[PDB]
């Protein structure tokens, strides 16, 4: 139950957490030895792993599937790949936290899951905020420089982790346009 | 065309090294017919292939200098006389 | 990216000298202007 949550949450899910594309992750949930106490903590923790898998799936889907080339900006373009590039670097401290938990579990595995939820509570807020930002870009098929505005209205934010996280990715998307500007001008 | 095709990414250094090493023999081929007047060809990878006296032939690169090399090599072939 | 403006630039300056030597070699030896 300790190691297995790491194995699920890392993005390489097991059979305890049957991944569906319409429920995300879900525990097997059919035991006379499973209680409501674990259930709520598990369901809270399931959202984070579902978000991580969707994020990495997005990044893989739009980076490394063509060389650089539909002409539709919602499915293709350099700005989008720059977005994915910013997102993975933003995803790095989640991985750092998971490995950090793993070392202490190898030291003593009798630590509780409540501490894991307590540690992972800070990303529990950050992930749903950035989820809608990528979802809008995919949904509206937004072309070119308008993609730059879509994050930008969301990077004048009022929460420090969300605003600071989107801001660096917007800097990446600035840089690709700057490079093309260094040719045309 | 892969070079102009992607430069704004982190895959830019690897492709830059690959094009840097893939143009190594051709520049020497160009470096031959001008500085020795020796038209060298191996497998037909050189772009321009071989009285009125000349039966040399002709055909991404600058086309402004592509014909210029064809006339610059035959000029050396004239001065040898 | 790579352009041909750092490679062909030290070359055309030699191409011009070669052609100038050839047009000189015409007149001073075979006297085509006299022809």
């Amino acid at each position: 139950m300790i190691h297995e949550l790491l194995l699920a949450l890392s993005g390489y899910p097991g059979s305890i957490f049957t991944w569906n594309k319409r429920s995300g992750l879900q525990v097997s949930q059919d035991f006379p030895f499973l209680h409501p106490s674990e259930t709520s903590v598990l369901n809270r923790l399931c959202r984070l792993g579902t978000d991580y898998i969707r994020f990495t799936e997005f990044i893989e889907q739009y980076t490394g599937h063509v060389q650089q080339q539909q002409g539709q900006g919602g499915l293709h373009g350099i700005y989008l790949r720059a977005f994915c590039t910013g997102l993975d670097s933003v995803l790095q401290p989640y991985r750092q936290a998971l490995l950090d938990l793993e070392q202490e579990f190898l030291g003593d595995p009798h630590l509780s899951i409540s501490h894991v939820n307590y540690f992972l509570d800070q990303f529990q807020l950050l992930f749903p905020s950035v989820m809608v930002v990528v979802e809008q870009i995919k949904s509206q098929k937004i072309h070119g420089c308008q993609i730059l505005e879509t994050v930008y209205k969301h990077s004048c934010g009022g929460l420090p982790p969300v605003r600071s996280a989107l801001e660096k990715i917007l800097a990446v998307c600035h840089g690709v346009m700057y490079k093309q500007l260094s040719a045309w001008m | 065309q892969e070079a102009l095709h992607n430069c704004s990414n982190e895959h830019y250094p690897v492709l830059l090294s690959l094009l840097k090493t893939s143009c190594e023999p051709y520049t020497r081929f160009i470096h031959d017919w001008v500085y020795s007047g020796v038209f060298r060809d191996a497998y037909g990878e050189f772009m321009i292939q071989v009285k009125l006296y000349w039966t040399h032939g002709y055909v991404v690169f600058l086309k402004h200098i592509a014909h210029d090399i064809y006339v610059c090599g035959k000029t050396i072939n004239l001065l040898k006389l | 990216v790579l352009m041909k403006r750092s490679i062909t630039a030290p070359l055309a300056a030699h191409i011009s000298l070669v052609n100038k030597a050839a047009v000189d070699y015409f007149f001073v030896e075979l006297h085509l202007e006299a022809h």
